[PDB]
RNA sequence: GCUGCAUGGCUGUCGUCAGCUCGUGUUGUGAAAUGUUGGGUUAAGUCCCGCAACGAGCGCAACCCUUAUCCUUUGUUGCCA
RNA sequence: AAGGCGGCCCCCUGGACGAAGACUGACGCUCAGGUGCGAAAGCGUGGGGAGCAAACAGGAUUAGAUACCCUGGUAGUCCACGCCGUAAACGAUGUCGACUUGGAGGUUGUGCCCUUGAGGCGUGGCUUCCGGAGCUAACGCGUUAAGUCGACCGCCUGGGGAGUACGGCCGCAAGGUUAAAACUCAAAUGAAUUGACGGGGGCCCGCACAAGCGGUGGAGCAUGUGGUUUAAUUCGAUGCAA
């Protein structure tokens, strides 16, 4: 049923600067979605985790829902 | 009850007016296996109301029934270890059953000259809705309003 | 978890959204997990038991599908 | 005494006791109540009914401040973190916001050893 | 007179609960297993379907007693259209 | 390689696998002694110490409770540098090589096909699950073998005594390693079968609960029992099942 998004377009790494296709993989509480529900490949979910961690380090994205 | 489900029990209708409710009312009023006297007092009560209210006493007892028939109940339950008084809507076969039962003991605490007379006054005062029956029904309504806090407890 | 009251929102649906958001964030589950310390052996063992049960139920689903009763 | 009309309630519901505290915007406590204060002992405090009875007494202790609009900050995993809400709602407060403020550590520090009851 | 903790006979109990087994076949090196499990159903191991099981027995049920309806036979000490 | 390794970033660094070639030319496998690595706890010196927490203290529980529960709490857990060399250090399964039917995954490469595409066909590495032949006492293992075979190494020889004593070596210590005998018993043991039991679990039924009516426990009396009393207060029946 579900298919990975980043497989459709050739991506060489997940870019931390992006906020598009990063805000959507973060949930309302700031947590980051598992590959189980978001239907993404394990090749990019490690990169997605790393990208989200970099972004929340630089305050582009929040750690939590509050702050 | 636990294995085979069964329906209600059919009761022979009221002979003098053809109702099922009058027969059931007099049956629940019956105590210690005495239906002979119970029939006598129920006829006397209805005829006193017949001369007091309109000639068709059928409607007078009906209105004295509807203004006290309860549509919401209070049920004690325990799910997680706390007492829950869950309110539920009651099906009409139990609605009218519980209403007339309360009226039965309401008359007993009236304490008039005779049992027939106190039933007549109780059924009349319910028609004007000033009756202790309506008092009890407003009492159940306040606790029912209070139980709306319990209404969303476990086993809603 | 943070919910704002929108227009035409009674207390009923407001509390429902609160509760629903509570499971979605899972906050109650994680509080219960950290209520007590659990050993690395214990999390490894519980997860292994969980994995085998998910997998066991997984193929039991297909076996029940492929078998024929009565 | 001082009338401000807007505050925040805090519902800290532990596994044993629940505590309700309405404060002003900047955190100066206006009033508080608790299950043990309501008059229950032992598991009676843990029951959400204790939480239910505590909410009216905490609203009718701040009712001298003229507060009608308030947020609610719900913290803790104990039972009664849903009962106080509609208890406060029933007391007559226009609930402005609901926020879960429970502290979830990002696995820092060590919890106590499991109870071998 | 003692020992029901030596016994026979008799009785209570779970409980009228629905179980307890055998033959042949098959499986297992074997003790044994299967049958008796499973999907339903029933008051029930009651019945059905599936099923390496096919049947069978003791129990369930039935046959015995009473009550509920009618027909026929005899009419006093019972009955009187 | 094992022990193990989890925020993000930078510096130094090891191994693995894939594609197409080039090159050396048996340079290989295994390994007694030897060497190196080796969880946690522990030891030495100097720091650090929020949380947790041996010991210890108090409070409960209990016939007792040096425990389980609660409130506290030092060592230790953290860092640097040494020492220790032990674990259910487990896949309870030595390393290396070859051969032997299959199926579904995960993970990482890689060649292609109208590459049309958010489509399939191949090829490798690693990795879970099920299962065939075979093997196994059985459970089970089953191309990642416990199958079929070869090379070498380690180990075993009834249950206790005992992985203990003595001797050697290592260690600051705790101790580690190598490792007996007398004596004693006729067993100890593994897997599986039927029952029985579980302060194990799932489902189903019963006035078992629920919904109701009427009661008992309150009063008086009748009656039985216990107790007590007496010369005897005859004897039996003590949870439901007196
Ligand atoms: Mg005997
Ligand atoms: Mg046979
Ligand atoms: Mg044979
Ligand atoms: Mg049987
Ligand atoms: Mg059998
Ligand atoms: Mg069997
Ligand atoms: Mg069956
Ligand atoms: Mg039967
Ligand atoms: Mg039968
Ligand atoms: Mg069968
Ligand atoms: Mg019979
Ligand atoms: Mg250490
Ligand atoms: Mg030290
Ligand atoms: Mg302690
Ligand atoms: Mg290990
Ligand atoms: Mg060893
Ligand atoms: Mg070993
Ligand atoms: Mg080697
Ligand atoms: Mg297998
Ligand atoms: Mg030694
Ligand atoms: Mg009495």
């Amino acid at each position: 049923r579900k298919f990975c998004r980043f497989t459709a377009e050739g991506v060489q790494e997940i870019d931390y600067k992006d906020i598009a296709t990063l805000k959507n993989y973060i949930t309302e509480s700031g947590k980051i979605v598992p590959s189980r529900i978001t239907g993404t490949r394990a090749k990019y979910q490690r990169q997605l985790a790393r990208a989200i961690k970099r972004a929340r380090y630089l305050s582009l994205l929040p750690y939590t829902d509050r702050h | 009850p636990r294995r085979r489900v069964i329906g209600q029990r059919k009761i022979l209708p009221d002979p003098k007016f053809g109702s099922e409710l009058l027969a059931k009312f007099v049956n629940i009023l019956m105590v210690d296996g005495k239906k002979s006297t119970a029939e006598s007092i129920v006829y006397s009560a209805l005829e006193t109301l017949a001369q007091r209210s309109g000639k068709s006493e059928l409607e007078a007892f009906e209105v004295a029934l509807e203004n006290v028939r309860p549509t919401v109940e209070v049920k004690s339950r325990r799910v997680g270890g706390s007492t829950y008084q869950v309110p539920v809507e009651v099906r009409p076969v139990r609605r009218n059953a519980l209403a007339m039962r309360w009226i039965v003991e309401a008359a007993r605490k009236r304490g008039d000259k005779s049992m027939a007379l106190r039933l007549a006054n109780e059924l009349s005062d319910a028609a004007e809705n000033k009756g202790t029956a309506v008092k009890k029904r407003e009492d159940v309504h306040r606790m029912a309003e209070a139980n709306k806090a319990f209404a969303h407890y476990r086993w809603l | 978890p943070v919910i704002k009251v929108r227009e035409n929102e009674p207390f009923d649906v407001a509390l429902r959204r609160f509760k629903r958001s509570c499971e979605k964030a899972g906050v109650l589950a994680e509080v219960r997990r950290r209520e007590f310390y659990e050993k690395p052996t214990t999390e490894r063992k519980r997860a292994k038991a969980s994995a085998v049960k998910r997998h066991a139920k997984k193929l039991a689903r297909e076996n029940a599908r492929r078998t024929r009763l009565y | 005494r001082k009338q401000v009309s807007d505050g925040v309630a805090h519902i800290h519901a532990s596994f044993n006791n629940t505590i309700v505290t309405i404060t002003d915007r900047q955190g100066n406590a206006l009033g508080w109540a608790t299950a043990g204060g309501s008059g229950f002992r032992g598991s009676r405090k843990s029951t959400p009914f204790a939480a239910q009875v505590a909410a009216e007494r905490c609203a009718d202790a701040v009712k001298e401040y003229g507060i009608k609009n308030l947020e609610v900050m719900v913290k803790g995993p104990g039972p009664g973190r849903e009962s106080t809400i509609r208890a406060l709602n029933a007391a007559g407060f226009r609930i402005t916001n609901i926020t879960d403020v429970t502290p979830i550590p990002h696995n820092g520090c060590r919890p106590p050893k499991k109870r071998r009851v």
